[PDB]
RNA sequence: AGCGUGUGCCUACCCUACGCCGGCAGGCGCGGGUAACCCGUUGAACCCCAUUCGUGAUGGGGAUCGGGGAUUGCAAUUAUUCCCCAUGAACGAGGAAUUCCCAGUAAGUGCGGGUCAUAAGCUUGCGUUGAUUAAGUCCCUGCCC
RNA sequence: GGGCACCACCAGGAGUGGAGCCUGCGGCUUAAUUUGACUCAACACGGGAAACCUCACCCGGCCCGGACACGGACAGGAUUGACAGAUUGAUA
């Protein structure tokens, strides 16, 4: 027997393309003229994600991308 | 002085009987008390298969067979003399097991 | 193939320590028996050894279900330069004990 | 625990068959003739019969020192 | 005229727990419930309940589709629209009170009934 | 995720949980005495294993 | 009775004695066996001795269906298998044609192994009961000199 | 023109071909009802007793397990995974 093609489905299921963001570190910190630094993003309460691993400021929740911890 | 049992397992009878005779002679040369060798019933493993790698032709079968023979020897003696006589006993194809009951 | 760098480090360290490698050709095996407590899947070992083979660093044999890999001289040099090992370290194979 | 005598003898035969196949594939180039396994409670010795032993040994004995390694890795009995 | 399942009407069935319903069912359904339901069946139940809650007071609930042909029909499913996969299409089934204790796959047939044609040359 | 779905189907019994120890074929398998070979591989290696034809 | 199997590299899945519960399929405990050691003195079926039936598609036969219960599995519906009540079809020895077989044989009757989580109307072996006919030919079929 | 054979006959036994059912093979249906084999020397044969796997057929959806070499892009980030809501047969 020979293989039939039958090439017809939903036109194209596209693959997710990751967003390109330039200098994402900067928006985590706010700066005053005096030289102070304030951390805009919350720090996760988990063990590993404690100091430099910031959370996600979603419109209705806080989300840590490293351990899937979520808060209201 | 221990009651020591030697179990000999083999696939061919000539080597097994040669080893048993060697052990008996060696032990009796030391003026020891030997019982046996007592021969257990022979075991016969059988595998029946089809000859053809496919399912075509006359239905012919191969009958493969393996035979296992077993001997027992009893000795009233200390451990050291048994190991003395056993060291020589090493033979290709014969499994020798020494136990103290 | 994508894998954490520590898995590659462990595989290469084991290979350079022993000089040989054995695998079972089982992509679904949760972890390599030899690489225990380091959590290296068997698939990672297979693919890393394949990558080494394609570059000529290891020689390969296959028997009845198993992969056997031996380390080549250029593979020895590559592993020594990769792991930053001193020139006074050789695999256990190269020692006539 | 332990296994029965039937399983023990079948396992020994299967081990010998696999060892022979591996040695055949490895040493066909060297005129590999056969393998003889002598089991002793101290060590299990393997005798390789081939037309020329120089290629099997290798330089300074490297190649054979490799083989006795992978065998130990394959069947798992201790170093 | 009023529906009763082994002498029990629908309201009492809806009030009963799973342990009480085990004794009403037959041996197969009782054994299945004793072995427990897994995550997928609970998800299907949750989706059916959510769909039935949002129905208008005089309208039918939205059809919920599923591949679970071995799902047992519980008394809480009566009155829901379920599309059951038969391997090719989702067949729409409305759960009636007399379906309690059957499987979902018993109501979506997996083959086309045979209408025979003229036998060919190779038949003797 | 994919990690859960991939190879999730249980394989603790059946033809899918057993294969030949030489060629990884699941058909015509011999399990007696723990051989775990297909019939063709067994016929190929019987003399090496130690099965002799006497009848 | 006899031949055999039994706790498995991956690999999860063994054979079961005894006590109690259930009417049965089964469920609980608690032991032995890696085996001439435990299942096991393998209390097998046909066969044998009594009882009922009485030439009636009959108490022969057991297909097809209804309602219940239990086990294997992740999952039993298009019924996995098993058990219990109920239902009770054709079939009264088979046309033309055609198969196998010469002594512990043919046939009857059970029991192991393979497949096997669940598992035999198949196959491969083993016993038990045990014959009629023949010690010839080239007529049919076929193959050689 | 001879010789031989119970996969030939003769003298027989048990039969099969008839019934119900179980299983293979054709047909006919189907989205698919995967496929090999057709006189002995195909048809309870492929050790083929398939609920899933087996699986090779149909419907739908993930994954790369595309080595290595060259070029591009890249620590001002090449790429990886994921909570909620939507979506989905599905907690892909
Ligand atoms: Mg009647
Ligand atoms: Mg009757
Ligand atoms: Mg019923
Ligand atoms: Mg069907
Ligand atoms: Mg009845
Ligand atoms: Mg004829
Ligand atoms: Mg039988
Ligand atoms: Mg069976
Ligand atoms: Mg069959
Ligand atoms: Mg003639
Ligand atoms: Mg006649
Ligand atoms: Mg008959
Ligand atoms: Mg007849
Ligand atoms: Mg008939
Ligand atoms: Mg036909
Ligand atoms: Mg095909
Ligand atoms: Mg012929
Ligand atoms: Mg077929
Ligand atoms: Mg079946
Ligand atoms: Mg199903
Ligand atoms: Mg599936
Ligand atoms: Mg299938
Ligand atoms: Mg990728
Ligand atoms: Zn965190
Ligand atoms: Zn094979």
């Amino acid at each position: 027997k020979k293989r039939k093609k039958k090439s017809c489905t939903t036109p194209k299921k596209n693959k997710h393309k990751r967003k390109k963001v330039k200098l994402a570190v900067l928006k985590y910190y706010k700066v005053d003229e005096n030289g102070k630094i304030s951390r805009l993003r919350r720090e996760c309460p988990s063990d590993e994600c404690g100091a430099g691993v910031f959370m996600a400021s979603h419109f209705d929740r806080h989300y840590c991308g490293k351990c899937c911890l979520t808060y209201c | 002085i221990h009651r020591i049992r030697i179990t000999l397992t083999s696939r061919n009878v000539k080597s097994l009987e040669k080893v048993c005779a060697d052990l008996i002679r060696g032990a009796k040369e030391k003026n020891l008390k030997v019982k046996g060798p007592v021969r257990m019933p022979t075991k016969t493993l059988r595998i029946t298969t089809r000859k053809t790698p496919c399912g075509e032709g006359s239905k012919t079968w191969d009958r493969f067979q393996m035979r296992i023979h077993k001997r027992l020897i009893d000795l009233h003696s200390p451990s050291e003399i048994v190991k003395q006589i056993t060291s020589i006993s090493i033979e290709p194809g014969v499994e020798v097991e020494v136990t103290i009951a | 193939m994508l894998m954490p760098k520590k898995n590659r480090i462990a595989i290469y360290e084991l290979l350079f320590k022993e000089g040989v490698m054995v695998a079972k050709k089982d992509v679904h095996m949760p972890k390599h028996p030899e690489l225990a407590d380091k959590n290296v899947p068997n698939l990672h070992v297979m693919k890393a050894m394949q990558s080494l083979k394609s570059r000529g660093y290891v020689k390969e044999q296959f028997a009845w279900r198993h992969f056997y890999w031996y380390l080549t001289n250029e593979g020895i040099q590559y592993l020594r330069d990769y792991l930053h090992l001193p020139p006074e370290i050789v695999p256990a194979t190269l020692r006539r004990s | 625990v332990q296994i029965s005598k039937k399983r023990k003898f079948v396992a020994d035969g299967i081990f010998k068959a696999e060892l022979n196949e591996f040695l055949t594939r490895e040493l066909a180039e060297d005129g590999y003739s056969g393998v003889e396994v002598r089991v002793t409670p101290t060590r299990t010795e393997i005798i390789i019969l081939a037309t020329r032993t120089q290629n099997v040994l290798g330089e300074k004995g490297r190649r054979i020192r490799e083989l006795t390694a992978v065998v130990q890795k394959r069947f798992g009995f201790p170093e | 005229r009023k529906f009763t399942y082994r002498g029990v009407d629908l309201d009492q069935l809806l009030d009963m727990s799973y342990e009480q319903l085990m004794q009403l069912y037959s041996a197969r359904q009782r054994r299945r419930l004793n072995r427990g339901l897994r995550r997928k069946q609970h998800s299907l139940l949750k989706r059916l309940r959510k769909a039935k809650k949002e129905a208008p007071p005089m309208e039918k609930p939205e059809v919920v589709k599923t591949h679970l042909r071995d799902m047992i029909i519980l008394p809480e499913m009566v009155g829901s629209m379920v599309g059951v996969y038969n391997g090719k299409t989702f067949n729409q089934v409305e759960i009636k009170p007399e379906m309690i204790g059957h499987y979902l796959g018993e109501f979506s047939i997996t083959y086309k009934p045979v209408k025979h044609g003229r036998p060919g040359i190779g038949a003797t | 995720g994919h990690q859960q779905l991939y190879w999730s189907h249980p394989r603790k019994f059946g033809q899918g949980s057993r294969s030949c120890r030489v060629c990884s074929n699941r058909h015509g398998l011999i399990r007696k005495y723990g051989l775990n070979m297909c019939r063709q591989c067994f016929r190929q290696y019987a003399k090496d294993i130690g099965f002799i034809k006497l009848d």
